[PDB]
């Protein structure tokens, strides 16, 4: 349970699980997973 | 709408004061919608992939449009080459009248190839192509030796009323294939490729029409053996005619030799008129009269008709005994005493004369790519293709062609797999007429994209074609890559769009008018 | 949105799913032969349903002897463009031993002018073994640059459905079978193109000529790869010369030892570091000894100083290769190293878990539905992997491979799984009818006839395609014939 | 309930992601070696977890000296079937001269029986440089032609990912590295099949022997391209031999200029266009000279009038090759031209952006994780691209490439990043433990053992995979070991 | 606040045909609206990069096409970063064992805002004080390098006894061949920023070491190598040394090379080997060996030395060593020329190189060399003469991190071809006599704008090394054959509004920092 990279999955996999399943949406989570953000 | 920014450190990553990565995924300016948020690159790409030339001057181009939005590559370099070539009739057909109502035919083959743009061949006379006519053509493109020394876009006679030239893509072509300085990238994809064939004609005699149609072609790596002590080769003497001088007097044969090393051919005994390559293998461009004789020191041992002909330190002398206004007889002569002379019958503007040679030179193995020359027939295309379009050049101020991910439903990464010596086969065409060694075009062929051709017909000697091409390639750089310094993260997968595109494309004809550019 | 798919995309569905039943269930709608992946801007989709009557190698077609004797017959189906499938049979229900196996293989790779077996007709290849090939008419029809020539820039099987109906009198309506799909991609092992001379090999298979004194006569089919087709005619003795339509040199003959066949060399030849003939010599091939088991042969020519040639070939199994060099030239043309789908009823089980097996009595035969197994999408299979495939397999020694352009030359579907079906307890008094609904979709480059049929590639019907290979997946590509 | 992937997906996802944390985090569950793309009827998924402790070349795995000396070690993981990666090294702290790297490569392009190297044992190709080949056991274990002879049709790497733990005592952690995934694809440059005489070549790589007279005694690796393997042994002189296991001829031996080993020809051989020796004739090999940088080798044939060989070879440099020609028959096999993933710290950092460098001390090693980097979807490498790994690179000229079936013989996983991890300035006294969690999915054609656990393909779970794919294109694939 | 501007593809009023017009579109400008300005990321990004070329990226400030100086000067431009990372290591004397409580080295770096070239290394194993002789021996060397690309591999190179240096180039730019057959480069160019972090790769404890860094400007004033025809005069150098693991007393290595003379494949004719060849276009070769060993090749062009005809287009000249000691060596070059003379010459291994003046029967391309006054080498010469420097113990700083900046000019005047050359180095106390004639030395264009730097390290345990993670940004204007024209497009807009800061900011501080602040 040291995997960071792994956490960075279950985090998004986590979302996905209750996410609209849109591949567009997937992009969303997939960036959130990397912990990205909307700057300003 | 809004901008996105990913962190160097992944949630939790604990880097040192100089660790991490050295990059910073350029921000995401993906635009927004009720259902999707493609990034300007994703978007730009869509339009570019769709209407390359237009979408740009259309203003709809933007962001990493030269990158494909299918979030496949973790990192990738990419760009677009917009080389603009002006194709125009080869023969300065001298006319006495004030109105040389002459017309010429011309056709272009587009290959979604890494370094190659498209091919083109015209007929000074508007005559169509004959089988054997066509064949010579073909066998010529297979026999082209130091092909690189042709990218200049220069015209080249192969048939009587026929010439042909090949156009590279300025930079990718500007990336050599030698072990010393330049080697390609690990692989790539033709992100989108379009060409406009502007009908540059005097708005006086704007006659003519053209047919365009996309045809997919996948290459076949019919590879060449790696030789050691000796290597098999082919001595080529494609006899031709002096674009100006008297056939029945002077000939213009091109003389190359498949695996034998490039060695300067200086005309010694004769009248004069030579132009040798710079390619790695030995080839020559020379025109002259009978008595004339060129020379050169044979880089390596050479056999032929069984018996040895030359040795490293030998000096070969090539001449021509007879020059009918259409046929040509020639002689090849070795220093090496005990050897006998070589002679052979050719026919300028016709097939080449082959000479199963053998060169005392280690031979790197390299594949040759067996590629079916797309319907070149005035009217074959018209048949095997329903999605072809066609109008008069007058109307459609030219032709607009947009290639597309034709072969694979999705965008694979055509890599080194299919790379090599283009060697075109076709129906009715005999390969026996195919030159040996690694000659012909050499390039990585985007096996995903749609190859495609467009023949112009019934135009005027005066009318010329400005081919504005927009080639968009993306690939992964390895080493020595003079480009690796441009690669960033690969486009994000926005299939939402992508699919649409694919549909359109499919749904559409990759051909349009240079007025819909 | 209803998820409305073109009625023709639906056709494709069932067709892919159940290429045979779909037709029968009328569910065969629209131009079902085009793949709804919305890929091609245009394309030609075709579907040949060629039917073959498989009889037991020796058993007549006329009279059906109710022997109450049996025979093992298996078929290997390949998603090859024109090649429908291959079938091999043992007139004694026997097992496929190694040599037999290897011989079988060996043969297929050394099949010179393979077009010579376009005819479903059998061909002994071992002591009690025969094999034959089944081409897909319409495609096989596509003469590779002859007089009548059309062409396709690339294609992809849209589905393949073969159903080996167990045509056996209910009387001895016995035996069983095992079917299974095994995906195989080919590798392009190249046959270097050459000039003044071209290396090659002179093969000479030998085996008893059904209906001739076993120990006396022997039917043999000897060929010579780069050597251009030569017209052989018996020169002196007991008749028995069947020639080839082929482009290279091959001929099947039979006769007394003293019998002699001869033809003129259409190009200079070399054998055992030595010369053998000029482009005009009169080559003479005959036999020295004929054993119901073995056979010695020897060929010579009018070439002055031309030594003779001699080697032996134990009748029924393998060929006597002869390293040769021909005076003509070769093309780049390469063979296709292709793994050979488990030929033993053994491995098939021990390797394919989604394989099936029923008795031919209940399961009126065996019906298999080929499917895109190779890659998750319907990639286009073009030129890239076309060539004379030569199957390799454990045990099989490449040594036995010819040297020229041999074997079944065709294109392989870089996607569809190949499948094999072994019938075991069949009664010679039974024949396996083979319904073959196989439909490909490709693109034309040059031709005078096919073009006019090319329209638009089926629209991207993502939703269907989706489930499509989803089902095929969780499903055994094998099925009870009667379930077609 | 948006979607419910079965464990085998999750477990997979997490693995094709953090193949270490997956397991470590117990997140790896279900039959995870199968890609939930749902493309197979049946498939055998598998995960080989080799843990090799890549110790410095000249080091005692026993009483390691707390030296404080350095050494470069670059790992170039390839998504090959039974090939984990290659290990580059350099005891003397020296850069990779073109000479050097060109020597390196050629070594790997001319490795006679690469199998003889599976031991991953160190091999000195250059004065201070070594290499070695670590393999994915279990697969490699399945003997190529085998005894139970299990044969896999097609496969596909489902997830590479391996960590290169920086095994070093706080005393000496002086170390820093940097990885990066660079995709690679093999272009099948085919080796032709010939008949009576097939060409090949004779290689001889000379170098000094560990703990031996750097000018009095030198070790070479003499081999022959298409030559059938034959046993050698010192005949007269200072002992020192190591025979090959492969089907071709090669051997490693140490000794002085007086030392002479010999073996008997397995078949005819021509050399310098001259019959060097026939079947019987016993060939001898010795050294006219021996220094610290050069060696004159010379092979004497038992043949009568058989002129012998004499050759200069700078030990530590390339391999001096003598074109050959054996009387054996050869099957045409495929050599695979393959770009060599940037071998230089800079070459890598400037051309690849998604690289990630670290100080070993802080980053407890390195952890790279490959991923389907070519096909946007998991196609299925099979026979498709299998052969002799023969690499090139900028600079490298094939002028020094072996004519025979050499190099690393395997199948390169078409679509999948091959990566590189360079460890610079590592303590002599430190090693790299390499636990790779490699997994693949394939199909069985013939075998007796593998086709048992062959089951159904993974259930097509897009979203899952979809995401997985997003994260990849998204990531670096190179992380602090502390992140596995 | 955010904003996105779009420059139409047309101009107000332009009536444009479909087919034609402009072929390139303008990448959309994204501006960060500020209460006083709204630069585009390609600015900020730059800004930051230019300012902290590493920490700006590690931090998350490297936005857009930051490799483009925002000063609306170029219409079109090519931008690109290069982050080569070499791990300069101690050189090799021999597997000569190594105790931790023992040996260590001194290694210095000189970084020049040169287009292709990255930085020049230099180290002394036994840890030495740069003696005058040592210096010259060095400089003379760098200069007399024939096919400078020959070592672009960033491989160590000896010269003085126990002294080695090396050259590291911008892997991608070095990758772009010069004056090659059909090869050439960009039109102009200008470093957009460039910093280097010499991470201190040292064992946690043997953290011993101290380094100094400082920015010192240097501009190349060019001197020319005149063209000629019948024969182009030049000279052949031959330096000496003892290969590694080599009996220094009787096995010497030499960097024998002739200048205007064409590379001619050198081949060992007799005796032990020890011979390396050069890819470059000029005759250069590296051989070593027992005294009486012989080398050779076929003299490509008419050679005349010692005022005497020495060779012809075909003669085969060979080089053998008369007497080789563990310090000095006497060599001999013999012509296969009918009654030619012979060249007996001797050189001191660890120092200097024998220049035998020659004249080659070959035409020459006039190409000038750049008189670039080499910067500091004297650890204390810096400290004293350059105020804005910073010294640190590696123990208390993971290393050094320097960052340059247009110092030579307050503006960013594109430093085109105007100063291209195989720059030989100039230094206080160096005889330009040791200089090689012909066009040798490292070839390249020098950013006639940026400050060059130097960063000497001492007391670095042999076992400790230095990872030199660099970040060289630059933008030029491509012309023809450029393998980059594609990556070209619209120039950066003028953000002097910001630029200014950056300038007066840099100057505000040193260019030297801690390798833990990047
Ligand atoms: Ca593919
Ligand atoms: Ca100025």
């Amino acid at each position: 349970f040291a995997g960071t990279v792994s956490a960075l999955a279950s985090i998004g996999l986590g979302l996905l699980g209750k996410s609209s399943a849109t591949p567009s949406v997937i992009k969303g989570i997939a960036q959130q997973a990397v912990g990205a953000v909307q700057a300003n | 709408q809004a901008t996105i920014l990913k962190p160097q450190l992944l949630p939790g990553e604990s880097v040192a004061p100089s660790g991490g990565r050295g990059t910073m995924d350029p921000p995401v300016h993906e635009i927004c919608a009720q259902s999707i948020d493609p990034s300007e690159g994703a978007v730009g790409w869509f339009y570019k992939y769709m209407d390359p030339a237009g979408a740009v001057e259309s203003g709809k181009a933007l962001g990493e449009f030269s990158k494909v939005p299918d979030g496949l590559l973790r990192y990738s370099v990419d760009a677009e080459q917009r080389p603009i070539v002006t194709i125009e009739c080869p023969t300065v057909s001298e006319s006495d009248l004030p109105l040389d109502g002459k017309l010429w035919r011309v056709s272009f083959i587009s290959f979604p190839a890494f370094r190659l743009n498209f091919i083109a061949l015209a007929n000074i006379n508007n005559e169509a192509l004959t089988l054997e006519t066509r064949n010579t053509f073909i066998q010529t493109l297979n026999n082209i030796t130091n092909w690189r020394d042709l990218g200049t876009g220069q015209w080249a006679q192969f048939a009587p009323g026929w010439y042909y030239s090949i156009y590279v893509l300025p930079n990718t072509y500007a990336m050599a294939e030698i072990g010393d300085r330049t080697d390609s990238v690990t692989q790539f994809r033709k992100v989108y490729k379009g060409i406009t064939f502007e009908f540059n004609a005097p708005t006086l005699i704007d006659q003519g029409w053209w047919v365009g149609a996309h045809i997919p072609v996948k290459p076949q790596s019919e590879t060449i053996p790696a030789a050691e002590r000796f290597s098999a080769g082919s001595m080529t003497v494609s006899a031709s005619n002096a674009i100006f001088q008297p056939s029945n007097t002077v000939a213009r044969i091109v003389w190359s030799i498949t695996p034998l090393p490039v060695a300067t051919v200086a005309l010694t005994t004769g009248t004069g008129g030579t132009n040798n390559t710079s390619g790695k293998f030995f080839s020559v461009e020379i025109d002259g009269n009978v008595n004339s004789v060129w020379t050169f020191t044979a880089p390596a041992s050479i056999l032929a008709e069984g018996e040895p002909f030359a040795e490293e330190g030998d000096t070969t002398s090539f001449s021509m005994t007879t020059i009918t206004a259409d046929t040509v007889v020639y002689s090849v002569s070795s220093s090496l005493t005990g050897s006998s002379v070589i002679v052979r019958g050719v026919t300028k503007g016709s097939g080449v004369s082959i000479t199963p040679v053998t060169v005392g030179i280690d031979t790197e193995a390299v594949n040759r790519l067996s590629i079916e020359m797309p319907a070149l027939t005035t009217e074959e295309v018209t048949t095997n293709v329903p999605k072809y379009e066609q109008f008069l050049c007058k109307e459609s101020g030219g032709a607009y062609i947009v290639h597309y991910k034709m072969n694979n439903p999705v965008f694979e990464m055509t890599g080194e797999e299919n790379f090599g010596g283009f060697q075109f086969h076709y129906p009715g065409y005999d390969p026996e007429n195919n030159a040996l060694g690694l000659r012909g075009i050499v390039d990585t062929f985007e096996n995903n994209f749609s190859s495609a051709v467009v023949h112009f017909w019934g135009i005027s000697q005066s009318a010329t074609i400005v081919c504005k091409t927009y080639d968009g390639w993306e690939g992964t750089t390895n080493a020595g890559s003079t480009v690796g310094q441009f690669a960033h993260t690969g486009a994000e997968e926005e299939d939402e769009v992508v699919q649409l595109a694919n549909r359109l494309q499919m749904e559409l004809t990759g051909v349009y008018q240079a007025d819909d550019n």
